[PDB]
C-alpha cells in the first residue's frame, strides 16, 4: 500500500482489507521514508 | 464412459461472493478423479 503504483481519490479511497497476517510496525516508525507519522490513542511500539 | 480424461466442466458452487474476510488457497495438485465402481476403498473422516 505504501509502495503502491498509484493512490485513489479522497472520496473513492482504495480500502485494502488486511486479515490473517502479521507485520512489523516499529520498522515503519523508524523507516525514515514517511513525512507524517501520527498515531492517535496508541503508540507505534505498543500496538506491536 | 469413453474418451473420458476425467475433466471438470461444471462449477455450480455459488453465484457471487462479496465482502470477503478470509482467503486461503492450497498448493497445486492433481486429484484422482478416476470414477470407479464397487466397494468403498477410502475412508476420509473429518470433524468440524
Amino acid at each position: 500500500v505504501f509502495n503502491a503504483t498509484r493512490f485513489a481519490s479522497v472520496y473513492a479511497w482504495n480500502r485494502k482489507r488486511i486479515s490473517n497476517c502479521v507485520a512489523d510496525y516499529s520498522v515503519l516508525y523508524n523507516s525514515a521514508s514517511f513525512s507524517t507519522f501520527k498515531c492517535y490513542g496508541v503508540s507505534p511500539t505498543k500496538l506491536n | 464412459k469413453n474418451n473420458k480424461s476425467w475433466m471438470e466442466s461444471e462449477f455450480r458452487v455459488y453465484s457471487s461472493a462479496n465482502n470477503c474476510t478470509f482467503e486461503y488457497v492450497s498448493q497445486p495438485f492433481l486429484m484422482d478423479l478416476e470414477g470407479k465402481q464397487g466397494n468403498f476403498k477410502n475412508l476420509r473422516e473429518f470433524v468440524f
